[PDB]
C-alpha cells in the first residue's frame, strides 16, 4: 500500500504495508517538521505521513546598503520577512517581502541601485 | 579679452570631460547590481557561524565570469585615463589576478576578493573627482579654483560615507552646472546621507564662480 519512498533533499538510513515505518535523514540545508536532522517516515492512510519529509532552512544574508537587524537569522520553508534598504537602494520590482522556499529565498534579498 | 579666450578653453575642456563621463554613475550602478548578491553571500559566510562553499564559490564565479566585471572596470578607466593616468590601472590589474588565484573553498580568500572589489569601486568614484580636480586646478579665474578645491574636498567626504550615492549626486550636480540648470541645495535622500547638504553647498558656491566666468564672454 505504500511503495518505496524518496526523501526529496534527503534519504533513508535503510512494496510495504500500513503500520510499518523507516528512519530518514535530511541533507545539509534541510531539517524535519520537528526541526531535527532525522525522523521516521510512516506508511499511513494518505501515503507517507510526513507528506513533505525534508523542509529547507534559509539564513538571511548581510545586505550591502540594507537595514541588517535580521542578518544571520534562520528561517524555515514557508517563513517570510520584511526587507528594507537605505535611501538610494531598494529591493527589486518594488517588493518588500522575501519568502523561504524549497530552493531558497524568493525573490533573493538584495538592495539594488 | 585674450583672458576671455582662455576662460572659454577652460569651460570647454570641462564640458568635454562632463560629456565623456556623463554615463559614469549609470555604469557603476550596473556593476554594483550585478555583484551585490556575490559580495552579500561572501560577507554572510565569512562571518564565523556557518559556511556554504558552493555559495561562496558561485560568488567568485559571478566576479570572474567572462572576465566581464573586470572589463566593465576597464571601460571606466578608459574614460578617465586622459586626465589621471594609472590611478586605477594598477588596482584593476591587481584585482584580476586575485580572482584568478582565488582558491576554491578558502573563505578568507573570498573575503579578500570582496574587500578588494569594495575598495576598487570606491577608487573608481574617486577617479571622477580627481579628473574634475586636475581640470578645475588649471583655471585662471582664482575664485573658481577656491570653490573647486572646496567642492573636491566635500565631494570626497560624501564618497567615504557612500560611494555610489556620492557619485550619482556629483554627476547630476556638475552635469546641471555646465548645462546652465539651477542647482538644488535640498537633499535628494531625505538627509539620510550626512555629507550631502555640505557638498550641495559647495556645488552652489561653484555655480556662482562658474556663472561669474560666463558673463566675461558676453
Ligand atoms: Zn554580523
Amino acid at each position: 500500500p505504500c511503495d518505496y519512498p524518496d526523501i526529496k533533499h534527503g534519504g533513508l538510513y535503510h512494496p510495504v504495508a500500513v503500520g510499518k515505518y523507516y528512519s530518514y535523514y535530511c541533507d545539509e540545508h534541510f531539517e524535519t517538521p520537528s526541526g531535527s536532522y532525522w525522523d521516521h517516515i510512516h506508511c499511513t492512510q494518505d501515503g507517507w505521513s510526513p507528506a513533505v519529509p525534508c523542509l529547507r532552512k534559509c539564513y538571511f544574508p548581510y545586505l550591502e546598503n540594507g537595514y541588517n537587524q535580521n542578518h544571520g537569522r534562520k528561517f524555515v520553508q514557508g517563513k517570510s520577512i520584511d526587507v528594507a534598504c537605505h535611501p538610494g537602494y531598494a529591493l527589486p520590482k518594488a517588493q518588500t517581502t522575501v519568502t523561504c522556499m524549497e530552493n531558497g529565498w524568493s525573490p533573493t534579498p538584495r538592495c539594488i541601485r | 579679452g585674450a583672458m576671455g579666450r582662455l576662460n572659454q578653453r577652460n569651460i570647454n575642456e570641462l564640458k568635454i570631460f562632463v560629456e565623456k563621463a556623463k554615463y559614469y554613475s549609470i555604469k557603476l550602478d550596473a556593476i554594483y547590481n550585478e555583484c551585490t548578491g556575490a559580495y552579500n553571500d561572501i560577507m554572510t559566510y565569512s562571518e564565523g557561524t556557518f559556511s556554504d562553499q558552493s555559495k561562496v564559490n558561485q560568488a567568485i564565479s559571478i566576479f570572474k565570469k567572462d572576465n566581464k566585471i573586470v572589463n566593465k572596470f576597464k571601460e571606466l578607466e578608459k574614460i578617465i585615463e586622459e586626465y589621471k593616468p594609472m590611478f586605477l590601472s594598477k588596482l584593476i590589474d591587481d584585482f584580476a589576478i586575485e580572482l584568478d588565484q582565488a582558491v576554491d573553498n578558502d573563505v578568507s580568500n573570498a573575503r579578500h576578493v570582496a574587500d578588494s572589489y569594495k575598495k576598487l569601486r570606491k577608487s573608481v568614484v574617486l577617479a571622477y573627482i580627481e579628473s574634475f580636480d586636475v581640470i578645475s586646478s588649471k583655471f585662471v579665474d582664482s575664485k573658481f579654483v577656491e570653490a573647486s578645491k572646496k567642492f573636491v574636498n566635500k565631494a570626497k567626504e560624501f564618497v567615504e560615507e557612500n560611494d555610489l550615492i556620492a557619485l550619482e549626486c556629483i554627476v547630476k550636480t556638475i552635469g546641471d552646472m555646465v548645462n546652465d540648470r539651477e542647482i538644488n541645495s535640498r537633499s535628494r535622500y531625505n538627509n539620510f546621507y550626512k555629507k550631502e547638504a555640505d557638498f550641495l553647498g559647495a556645488a552652489v558656491e561653484l555655480e556662482g564662480a562658474y556663472k561669474a566666468i560666463k558673463q566675461t564672454l558676453l
